[PDB]
């Protein structure tokens, strides 16, 4: 692909959630989840191959089917209102489309089966796109309809979401099916606290954006995508498995990494409004996504897996493109903790 | 190969004592471990231990039991010249404790 | 509501489990998402007129070309999935698993 | 209380800017002179605590673990340069950094007068341990051992933190100050009753609990030497100190949810010093030891009474030390004979004279010899329990014979007899490790010539 | 400006750098023919740049300084063990093989981006298309496993379909005997114990396997032992050739652009080599991997970046 | 030595280092002005001197 | 979300004119000196990446890092500031406004407060 | 007398494609390399 096609079709994608960011119509919010969907199948298949194709295929049926329900929310919340702006979005059964078809776009269970196949069969490069970028348009259309979301429906789907992000976690060996189960239990996390708060939505996308983006970049510079791939690099970069591990750290939310810092919030605003049960059962189960982390940790840089002869040439070589925002990503994805009250600056 | 791995054979034992009679145990290079050895003695138990504990031995005493000592002769003296009893069952006075008016 | 609402409904939810079937074809699903912006392009055009909206007028026809792109999407996929397999059959994307 | 915390955070980059031949010496003489520092925290008033700050407070319970921990520090940086010794640079480095991180984060535990800080250092403590067990230990089961260590805590500690944010919900603070003079009674309901356990069980598996002391054995067995000594010194007084500081609110819920915790404590006592007898291996043994200690100071917690607390806290500091020096006996043996079994060698006592009368001391300091401060805590927590009621001493006195029993049959097993007849590479005791012992057992002696200071507030 | 897709959006293309002598050129023979003084005077003659063939120590010759490295650092293997002891239990054979075979994608690499970069040709004296002929002779006579066969066949897959196959290959024809008297005449102790099996079953490979294949996308031109000294005659052959069957006129700008992109930064080169496949000959345990890397780091310009080794003498370090 | 180019040179790039350490100047620079613009707004507006 | 939706809010400000009448944060307040920690460690940790001697190996590319961080905390310790401040401005506001819901109880003593006493035994 | 280091026995555990197999997983085949699968022969 031309790098000039591609660079336009990035910025399509980017025009299309910036539309849906910004426009006060629902017309307008769906003309840019087509532009983003559009413009976002081709980056999929950059590199050719059977399982892209195939990959491309299911996300592309997934999203047509999640705008054909949008569409008809749409409709129908005009049938009992004469009104298009974004809004309280009074009707039940418009309501109720809305959040399914919104909840298949983000990877909601049960919704969530296309996301883990989709992110094996793309590229990292290109997966780190889709699990980072292709979740603000969702996230900030059912922030701005929040007060109006069926509490019931919205958390059965959360804790649904983050069970099975971390019972999935817990079989891959291939480090994109983990990376897209985790994805799924961090949206089931932040989905979790948008009826009751957006601002703790919001940041919890901010760390969950940071630690996914240093993860997979750390992942780009050593170039595995299985687990025995990944226990070879600490014969060659083993500040890259240090680095990784503590990341892996924060991502599980042990304290005082930065990644304790959104499900303490979390909890701490469940909390406010006589939700207990709930915050409980997400931090038991959010045990199982530590487990697996912990596990990769394991494989990765706190044990020494063999290496092989060839790897000796790979000595004398170091890596040329390198990635400038990397540094900033794994700081701001652990040491970032006692700066929390912060988040005030985010309402 | 008949074999798995392309692996080091398993190193023996390093003894401290073959070449430095006098050891220590603590480093190779006989200067740094004398040193080490001579700063772990000085500030272990010459200047930690035994500095350490004639400091907490001579502590002022600010936990105020000499001066609750002196406070109960003082009391107990008044008291007993006096002919009161030498401790009161009420802590507080009842004059300023308001029962409820009734119980029934 | 009249009943012409309510067959409207009925045809998009007609659509809809008829996409969610996935009998043994690709394009015959792509035929039943053509068939849902049908439906939702009748019932819009349908509000748009009957509360005299005429500003909403324009919002069917850019629904329509989106519609376009859909299918024009969906096409250029099934000719990849085919020159892979000679066949557009669904059960043969089943390389990735969960 | 800064001049105490910012030493360590500069320990940190000056052993990450020292020779590579001279960290070590750097690391101890500086932690050595910041323990001495921290030993000025033992004047205190026995009004209040000492409020330095908004964020950390001493009291009389804070100040002496403060101490103990500043000066394990240096024993567990003598201890580990010894397996460490064909390391690299940067490894070494790297283990005297999780070592500093570790003092850092149990000496701003054991102050900060905030709850919600309290817990947000007492897990951050998991991370450096978790680290050293699982890339430092020796054989295959360390990785499974850290996955307990971990697990085993965190079930126990989440819903803890869910609690401790309600309470902040419904009270409007955490600050211990606050809540221990706006404490109010808890009404007999199962929402207090479950808000009793989840303050309560987060501590009581990091004490062990009986039932939930399995972690403790394998963490404590596959860990390197300087990760059992901090494990079994002060890693396990975190769960009483944290029982101590929240049993104010609990009240009066206490007296009736305390049966079965009471209950397991004493039986679990009894059982594992019957399975101390019955052991093949020596860190074992030590391990189920300091489980039996920790059940004694679980109970005293419990019935909290005065005498109870001072003599729970007089328990810990002599059982942190007296296992610390414990584990560092069975290390050198196990450094000589590169096994753990513990009837290997046999008859040491021909050979290493002075070990031999170290491993005596230990032992008897173990076993609670009057007058060191085991037998007062020990006796401090037996009178409690007598006066909570006249059948316990029973268990308590069974325990006691049993202690004896097995201290004195690994100072049997190990020390006398004849030896193995071929095991030849026994070199002689370095200066190193009779310097450590003797750092480990000078300490409990000049202790119990002065015991108020390890008695805790209720003096 | 280092290549990239920026320089690639404005201005660089590729096609407008070749001048119709790019023309790859691998020279093929059986073991001591004249194929390396063949290319030397080919390489002259054309203009193009000589690759010698790649040895035990090529990657050394690219990297840090020239001199070769220590074998226990670089190699683990050695040409003399294998003609010594063919059959040795520590896996001597497959790992040179495999050490030589990845030594010759990245001289493959290197040529690629010298010719994509400036134009001027290049002349192999062994590609990794005909690398295969030494392993099926290894495997013919029993010196490796069937195992270390697949794994090769498994690295070759997944990385040689990556690159372009030469323009014009040529090969150099000389009969068994010739080659073992000439071994004899040589005078290296070593060489003299290649049995004439081994030579055999290289030859019988060559000719059955790899100039068939070639035949499909290139042109061959062998040649005999007596007319491989006039190079004129050879190379007026070469410049008198109809190159229009292979893929290369069917290279855009795209397709050199990604090429480009591929040959240079040589960790996605070798990124396939090692593979976590776990053959006895091949693979380290953890131990020896941590010594032998740490052995490697204390080389006095190997600590650091290229640049920042105050040791090689660089200066103005807190600056860079 | 180097065999290779060694693109970082036994100089460095100045043009770089120059950029740099003018954009930290300036920043810093900024910094205190706009700290004591502010300063001086707060107690303008809150009437204290 | 409560701040979202207030009166006179101005949509893309991230720092409204009338922020300017709170104290602004001394420049040598810790939440700053932790952010130019951040930055420190982050240009070491850029020094790890490269294979780059880790303390010393660029000066003012470190300076540039540190610069950076200390810059963006100044105004997000700005905007932070404001927003507590924005807050409890309104709690006051609304709870001076309605003076039924907040009413002043009485102040009993504790020797008229009868309290259940739980013996220890 | 040196630490345990995990051996090629250990390391296989994560070579599947998934772990924990069962008899129905037990035919699932790791991806290739290369995350492109060989051509079919499909005769048109
Ligand atoms: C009451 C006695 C008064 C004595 C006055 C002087 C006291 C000096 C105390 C010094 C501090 C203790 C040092 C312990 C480490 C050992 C050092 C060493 O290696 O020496 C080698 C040195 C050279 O020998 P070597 O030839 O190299 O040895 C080769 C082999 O190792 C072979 O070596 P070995 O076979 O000689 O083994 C060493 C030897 C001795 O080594 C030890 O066992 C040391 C450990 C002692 C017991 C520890 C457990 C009990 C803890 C009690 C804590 C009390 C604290 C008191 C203050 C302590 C301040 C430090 O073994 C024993 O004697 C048997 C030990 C069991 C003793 C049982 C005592 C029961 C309690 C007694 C009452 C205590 C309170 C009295 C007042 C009560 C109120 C009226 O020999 C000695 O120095 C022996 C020391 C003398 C024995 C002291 C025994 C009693 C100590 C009680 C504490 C001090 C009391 C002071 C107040 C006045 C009383
Ligand atoms: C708060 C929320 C924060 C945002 C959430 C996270 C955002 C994630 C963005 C995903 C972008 C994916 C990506 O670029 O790869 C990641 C990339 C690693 O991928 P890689 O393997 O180096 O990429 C290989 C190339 O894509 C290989 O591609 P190529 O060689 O074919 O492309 C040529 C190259 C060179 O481009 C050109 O030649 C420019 C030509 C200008 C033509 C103008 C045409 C205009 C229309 C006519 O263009 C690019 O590399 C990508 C350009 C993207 C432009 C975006 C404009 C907006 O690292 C990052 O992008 C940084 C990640 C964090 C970004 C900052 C996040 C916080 C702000
Ligand atoms: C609360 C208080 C503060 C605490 C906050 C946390 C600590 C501080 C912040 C952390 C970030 C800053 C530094 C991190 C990046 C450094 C990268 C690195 O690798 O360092 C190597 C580097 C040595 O490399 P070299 O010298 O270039 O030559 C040797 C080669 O590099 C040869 O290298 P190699 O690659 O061949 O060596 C192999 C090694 C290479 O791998 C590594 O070295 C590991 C790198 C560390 C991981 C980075 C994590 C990112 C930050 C997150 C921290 C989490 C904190 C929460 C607590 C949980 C801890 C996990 O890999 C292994 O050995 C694998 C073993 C597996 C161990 C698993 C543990 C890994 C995680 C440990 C993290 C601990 C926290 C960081 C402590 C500082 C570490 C440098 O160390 C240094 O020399 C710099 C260290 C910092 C310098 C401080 C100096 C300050 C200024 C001096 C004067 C002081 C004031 C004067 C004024 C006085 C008034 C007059
Ligand atoms: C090898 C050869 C052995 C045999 C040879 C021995 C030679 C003779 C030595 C034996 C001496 C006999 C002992 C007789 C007792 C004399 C000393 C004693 O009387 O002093 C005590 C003093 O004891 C000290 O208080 C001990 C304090 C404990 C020190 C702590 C250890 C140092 C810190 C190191 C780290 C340890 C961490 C522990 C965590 C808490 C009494 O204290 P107290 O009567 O009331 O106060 C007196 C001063 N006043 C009245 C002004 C107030
Ligand atoms: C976890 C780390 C995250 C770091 C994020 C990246 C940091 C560097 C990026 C540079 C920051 C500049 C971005 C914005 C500056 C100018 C734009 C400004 O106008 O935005 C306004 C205000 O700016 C943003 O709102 C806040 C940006 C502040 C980001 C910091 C929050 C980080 C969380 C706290 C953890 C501590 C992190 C420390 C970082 C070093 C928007 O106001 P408004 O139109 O009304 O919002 C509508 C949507 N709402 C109401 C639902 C929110
Ligand atoms: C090593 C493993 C150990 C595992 C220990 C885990 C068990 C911990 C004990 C239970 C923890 C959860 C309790 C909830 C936290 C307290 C919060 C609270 O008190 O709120 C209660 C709510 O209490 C609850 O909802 C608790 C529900 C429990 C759900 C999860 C059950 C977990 C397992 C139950 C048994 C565990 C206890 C024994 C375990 C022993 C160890 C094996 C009051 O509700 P309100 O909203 O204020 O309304 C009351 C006025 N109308
Ligand atoms: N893949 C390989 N396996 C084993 N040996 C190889 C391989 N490739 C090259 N060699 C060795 O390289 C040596 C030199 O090659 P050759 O062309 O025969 O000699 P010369 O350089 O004098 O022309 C030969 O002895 C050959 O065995």
């Amino acid at each position: 692909m031309n790098p000039i096609i591609y660079t336009t079709l990035i910025m399509t994608v980017m025009s299309g959630t910036m539309l849906v960011m910004i426009s006060s119509h629902w017309l307008l919010i769906w003309i840019g989840f087509e532009m983003n969907l559009l413009a976002m199948i081709p980056v999929l298949m950059k590199n050719f191959n059977p399982r892209a194709t195939e990959a491309a295929t299911k996300y592309f049926l997934t999203q047509a089917t999640a705008s054909m329900m949008l569409m008809m929310a749409i409709i129908i919340n005009l049938l009992y209102s004469g009104q298009w702006t974004i809004t309280k979005m009074f009707n039940p059964v418009a309501m109720t489309m809305m959040t399914m078809a919104l909840a298949m776009k983000l990877g909601l269970s049960p919704f969530h089966f296309w996301v883990p196949e989709v992110t094996q069969g793309i590229s990292l490069q290109a997966g780190l796109l889709l699990l980072t970028w292709q979740k603000l348009a969702p996230l900030s259309v059912l922030c701005q309809i929040s007060q109006s979301i069926n509490p019931n429906l919205m958390l059965t789907m959360a804790m649904l979401s983050i069970l099975i992000g971390g019972w999935g976690g817990l079989n891959q060996t291939q480090l994109r099916k983990i990376m897209a189960y985790s994805s799924i239990a961090h949206m089931g996390w932040m989905t979790a606290v948008l009826p009751y708060n957006t601002t703790m939505t919001i940041l919890n996308l901010l760390i969950y954006i940071t630690m996914t983006l240093a993860m997979f970049m750390l992942l780009i510079h050593s170039s595995a995508t299985t687990t025995l791939s990944l226990s070879h690099t600490w014969n060659k970069m083993p500040v890259i498995t240090s680095l990784m591990m503590v990341t892996l750290l924060s991502m599980g939310g042990l304290p005082p990494l930065s990644g304790f810092m959104p499900k303490w919030m979390i909890i701490q605003e469940m909390t406010k409004n006589e939700s207990i049960i709930m915050p409980t059962l997400m931090a038991m189960t959010a045990l199982l996504n530590l487990y697996f982390y912990m596990r990769l940790a394991y494989s990765s840089s706190l044990t020494m897996f063999p290496s092989t002869n060839n790897m000796k040439m790979k000595w004398q070589f170091e890596h040329t493109k390198q990635m400038k925002l990397l540094p900033t990503m794994i700081v701001l994805s652990t040491l970032v903790l006692p700066m929390t009250p912060a988040l005030s600056s985010l309402n | 190969p008949t074999i798995r791995l392309q692996e080091d054979p398993d190193p023996e034992d390093e003894n401290l004592y073959e070449k430095n009679p006098d050891s220590h145990g603590y480093d190779k290079d006989p200067i740094v471990d004398l040193w080490n050895m001579r700063v772990v003695f000085f500030f272990g138990f010459s200047i930690v231990l035994v500095l350490g504990s004639t400091f907490v031995a001579y502590l002022p005493d600010y936990r105020m039991q000499e001066w609750a000592r002196r406070e109960a002769e003082r009391l107990v003296k008044y008291r007993e010249a006096n002919g009161l009893p030498l401790m009161e069952s009420n802590c507080f006075d009842p004059n300023k404790i308001q029962l409820p008016e009734d119980e029934d | 509501m009249p009943l012409v609402y309510m067959n409207i409904i009925m045809a998009f939810a007609i659509a809809l489990a008829g996409l969610l079937m996935y009998r043994s074809h690709l394009m015959s699903s792509l035929l039943c998402l053509e068939g849902m912006m049908l439906s939702l392009f009748i019932m819009s055009t349908l509000i748009i007129l009957n509360t005299h909206f005429t500003l909403a007028n324009m919002m069917p026809i850019i629904l329509l070309v989106f519609a376009a792109c859909e299918a024009a999407l969906g096409l250029s996929l099934l000719v990849m999935v085919s020159n892979t397999y000679g066949t557009d059959y669904v059960q043969n994307l089943n390389l990735l698993q969960c | 209380m800064l001049k105490i915390i910012i030493p360590t955070t500069m320990l940190l980059p000056m052993t990450w800017m020292s020779k590579h031949n001279m960290i070590w010496i750097n690391a101890t003489v500086h932690s050595l002179l910041i323990s001495l520092i921290s030993l000025s925290l033992l004047n205190q008033l026995g009004e209040n605590s000492l409020n330095f700050s908004l964020t950390f407070f001493s009291d009389s319970l804070s100040a002496p673990l403060l101490v103990l921990t500043t000066w394990l520090l240096p024993l567990m940086l003598m201890a580990s340069q010894s397996h460490l010794s064909k390391e690299t640079t940067t490894r070494k480095k790297l283990y005297i950094t999780m070592l500093i991180l570790l003092q850092l984060f149990l000496i701003m535990t054991f102050t900060a007068t905030e709850l919600i800080l309290f817990y947000i250092l007492f897990e951050a403590t998991l991370v450096p341990t978790l680290i050293i067990i699982t890339r430092w230990g020796n054989q295959t089961e360390r990785l499974n051992a850290g996955l307990y260590f971990l697990f085993y805590t965190l079930a126990g500690s989440l819903p803890l933190l869910v609690a401790l944010v309600y309470i902040q919900n419904t009270t409007g603070s955490l600050n211990f100050l606050i809540i221990h003079y706006w404490s109010h009674p808890l009404s007999n309901s199962w929402s207090n009753i479950f808000m009793w356990l989840a303050c309560i069980m987060a501590f009581m598996v990091k004490m062990p609990l009986y039932g939930l002391h399995l972690w403790l054995p394998k963490a404590h067995v596959e860990a390197p030497i300087a990760g059992s000594m901090v494990l079994a010194a002060v890693l396990l007084k975190l769960g009483g100190y944290g029982m101590m500081r929240i049993t104010t609110i609990l009240n009066p819920l206490t007296n009736y949810m305390a049966y079965p915790f009471l209950m397991l404590s004493m039986w679990g006592m009894i059982m594992t010093s019957s399975i101390c007898l019955r052991q093949t291996d020596l860190k074992s043994l030590i391990a189920y030891s300091s489980v039996s200690h920790m059940a004694l100071v679980i109970v005293a917690i419990m019935i909290q009474t005065p005498w109870s607390f001072m003599g729970a806290t007089a328990l810990m500091i002599a059982h942190g030390l007296t296992s610390s020096m414990l584990f560092c006996l069975a290390n050198t043996n196990y450094e000589r004979v590169h096994s753990r079994t513990m009837i290997l060698a046999r008859g040491l006592q021909t050979l290493l004279p002075l070990m031999a009368t170290w491993w005596l001391v230990a032992s008897l300091t173990n076993l609670a010899l009057p007058p060191s401060i085991n037998l007062i805590g020990e006796l401090f927590i037996i009178t409690a329990s007598f006066s909570w009621s006249n059948i316990t001493i029973i268990l308590m006195g069974m325990n006691m014979m049993i202690t004896a029993l097995y201290s004195l049959y690994m100072l049997i097993t190990t020390q006398r007899g004849k030896y193995t007849h071929h095991i030849n590479n026994i070199k002689p005791s370095f200066t190193r490790e009779n310097a450590l012992m003797a750092l480990h057992i000078l300490p409990l002696l000049l202790l119990t010539l002065n015991p108020k200071m390890i008695l805790g507030p209720l003096y | 400006l280092q290549y990239g897709p920026l320089a690639f959006v404005l201005g660089e293309r590729t096609t407008r750098k070749l001048t119709e002598t790019s023309k790859v050129i691998t020279v093929d023979g059986n073991i001591c023919s004249g194929k390396g003084r063949l290319a030397r005077e080919i390489a002259e003659k054309l203009g193009l740049r000589h690759f010698p063939e790649a040895g035990i120590h090529y990657a050394d010759s690219t990297t840090g300084d020239g001199k070769p490295l220590d074998v226990q650092l670089s190699g683990n293997c050695s040409l003399e063990k294998f003609y010594d002891d063919p059959k040795s239990n520590d896996g001597n054979s497959y790992r040179l093989q495999s050490w030589l075979y990845a030594s010759r994608l990245l001289q493959y690499a290197d040529a690629l981006e010298h010719l994509l970069s400036t134009g001027q040709g290049v002349v192999l004296e062994r590609s990794i298309y005909s690398d295969f002929v030494f392993l099926e002779a290894m495997y013919r006579q029993g010196f490796i496993r069937k195992q270390c066969v697949e794994h090769y066949n498994e690295v070759k897959k997944v990385t040689a379909c990556e690159y372009l196959p030469p323009h014009v290959v040529v090969y150099v024809d000389v009969p068994v005997p010739e080659i073992q008297s000439r071994i004899q005449k040589k005078g290296n102790p070593h060489e003299m114990k290649i049995t004439a099996a081994y030579l055999q079953d290289i030859e019988n490979a060559y000719k059955k396997t790899f100039l068939p294949e070639m035949s499909e996308k290139c042109e061959v031109l062998q040649y005999s032992a007596r007319e491989a000294e006039d190079a004129e005659k050879v190379v007026e052959d070469i410049e008198y050739l109809k190159c229009d069957k292979g893929p290369w006129p069917d290279q855009d700008d795209r397709t050199f652009h990604r090429l480009r992109m591929l040959v240079q930064n040589k960790l996605e080169v070798l990124n396939y080599t090692t593979i976590p496949v776990y053959l006895p000959e091949i693979t380290i345990g953890a131990h020896q991997s941590d010594r032998v890397f740490q052995k490697f780091t204390e080389l006095p310009g190997r600590k650091y970046s290229p640049g920042y080794n105050e040791d090689v003498g660089d200066k103005w370090i807190w600056l860079k | 030595k180097f065999y290779i180019r060694e693109p970082p040179h036994g100089s460095p790039d100045w043009l770089k280092v120059g950029l740099t350490l003018g954009t930290s100047v300036f920043l810093w620079i900024y910094l205190i002005k706009q700290h004591k613009e502010d300063v001086l707004e707060y107690k303008r507006r809150n009437g204290l001197e | 979300t409560m701040m979202s939706g207030r009166p006179g809010r101005v949509p893309l400000q991230f720092l409204p004119n009338e922020a300017r009448s709170l104290p602004p944060p001394k420049l040598t307040d810790p939440r700053l000196v932790y952010m130019g920690f951040l930055g420190y460690c982050s240009g070491l940790i850029d020094n790890a990446i490269r294979r780059r001697p880790v303390v010393s190996a660029g000066l003012h590319r470190q300076l540039l890092y540190v610069t950076s961080f200390v810059f963006f905390g100044y105004y997000l310790l700005k905007r932070q500031d404001y927003m507590y401040a924005l807050r409890d401005h309104d709690m006051f506001a609304y709870v001076k406004s309605h003076p039924e819901d907040f009413p002043e109880k009485d102040k009993k003593t504790y020797g008229e407060i009868l309290e259940e006493f739980h013996p220890v035994r | 007398a040196r630490q345990w280091q995990p051996d090629v026995e250990w390391a296989e555990q994560f070579g599947g494609a998934v772990m924990y197999p069962t008899k129905e997983t037990a035919h699932w085949k790791p991806p290739p390399w290369n995350d492109v699968d060989p051509p079919k022969d499909t005769l048109v």
